[PDB]
């Protein structure tokens, strides 16, 4: 059994988006099939179910706006979304439901982001080693990756040669609707001033690559 | 509808402990309950249905009991692969149903106080017209930590945001970043910027501060 989802991405409030779930190893005509979503950092929500003989039921948060359907011949499940809202941002999962919302088999999830923000590469600023970021033979330095959209961004250090002591923190969504994150590393104070520390930031949605040397 | 609560919300446990977490329902639902496991970045995994039936494929150290309003999942001995969040679910004819808030199980280690670093905003950012001041709490345990921003010995609220890492795979600690965001104008209206940290690893709050310039 395998469930492969697609169709997620960025979409504006009030817009429409259609998800697909391509099913192997069993026939969607003969099952309860379900969509379950999970907003970032939050719990699970069962939003839609399609019964064996085509009856469909919806959670009231999506009723009137979302439509679950399937193509038996393609053995694919579909979720049509209309009139999307910021609160609909979530990972969406299709699942085989054994009735009563018992999910034994799950897709890998597809992220849907509902926002007004435009796609925007980040500004990258240094978090410079100082006296207030050095205690003993240990120093903290990093990069602030500010005001990008949407997720994700990747950060490495020294093109991947430096990985011990790195913490790349989860992004926060600011009031602006743009994301900010910091990436820090702790290094020998001895190494400052002779070892170069570059954070390599890659924001694939805006084709933005930054290489920021961080220095005292 | 029916509301589900889980206890405890957080549990710190060691490999080999017997672990028991609890789900309870605002009203009788009598055996209509399942338990799932979820690890960061993955779909959930069904563990138990009808309040007590082990899902096929699920190791036998997992067991569920209870009915009516009170239910319990047990792991008779905890393995490395078991640190995760656990959700209970009330099963329903129609799609609303209910999930519990979850119980997160992390790895117990010794208390470690945070190593605290503060970073003034860069000249480049200030040129843009915004100042972010960053406070880093590095490699601490347990995960609860309090961060208080003070500007000219005065208390801030509503102008900071916080991010915490997942438990570190090598040393089982957490790290936390706090960002204080101000206009350029506000930033240069004031001299002393301070990060005050409270954590059970510390015998009293520790404050890191700098003077603008």
């Amino acid at each position: 059994v395998q469930l492969v989802e697609s169709g997620g991405g960025l979409i504006q409030p009030g817009g429409s988006l259609r998800l697909s779930c391509a099913a192997s190893g069993f026939t969607v005509s003969s099952n309860y099939m379900s969509w379950v979503r999970q907003a970032p950092g939050k719990g699970l929500e069962w939003v839609s179910v399609i019964y064996s003989g085509g009856s469909t039921f919806y959670a009231d948060s999506v009723k009137g706006r979302f439509t679950i359907s399937r193509d038996n011949s393609k053995n694919t499940l579909y979720l049509q979304m209309n009139s999307l809202r910021a609160e609909d941002t979530a990972v969406y999962y299709c699942a085989r439901d054994l009735g009563t919302g018992l999910f034994d088999y799950w897709g890998q999830g597809t992220l849907v982001t509902v926002s007004s923000a435009s796609t925007k590469g980040p500004s990258v600023f240094p978090l410079a080693p100082s006296s207030k970021s050095t205690s003993g033979g240990t120093a903290a330095l990093g990069c602030l990756v500010k005001d990008y959209f949407p997720e994700p961004v990747t950060v490495s250090w020294n093109s991947g040669a430096l990985t011990s002591g790195v913490h790349t923190f989860p992004a926060v969504l600011q009031s602006s609707g743009l994301y900010s994150l910091s990436s820090v590393v702790t290094v020998p104070s001895s190494s400052l001033g002779t070892q170069t520390y570059i954070c390599n930031v890659n924001h694939k949605p805006s084709n933005t690559k930054v290489d920021k040397k961080v220095e005292p | 509808d029916i509301q589900l609560t889980q206890s405890p919300s957080f549990l710190s446990a060691s490999v080999g402990d017997r672990v028991t977490i609890t789900c309870r329902a605002s009203q009788g639902i009598s055996s209509y309950l399942a338990w799932y496991q979820q690890k960061p970045g993955k779909a959930p995994k069904l563990l138990i249905y009808a309040a007590s039936t082990l899902q096929s494929g699920v190791p036998s150290r997992f067991s569920g009991s209870g009915s009516g309003t009170e239910f319990t999942l047990t792991i008779s001995s905890l393995q490395p692969e078991d640190f995760a969040t656990y959700y209970c679910q009330q099963l329903d004819s129609y799609p609303p149903g209910t999930f519990g808030p979850g119980t997160k199980v992390d790895i117990k280690r010794t208390v470690a106080a945070p190593s605290v670093f503060i970073f003034p905003p860069s000249d480049e950012q200030l040129k843009s017209g915004t100042a972010s001041v960053v406070c880093l709490l590095n490699n601490f345990y347990p995960r609860e930590a309090k961060v208080q921003w003070k500007v000219d010995n005065a208390l801030q609220s509503g102008n900071s945001q916080e991010s915490v890492t997942e438990q570190d795979s090598k040393d089982s600690t957490y790290s936390l970043s706090s960002t204080l965001t101000l206009s350029k104008a506000d930033y240069e209206k004031h001299k002393v910027y301070a990060c005050e940290v409270t954590h059970q690893g510390l015998s009293s709050p520790v404050t890191k501060s700098f003077n603008r310039g």
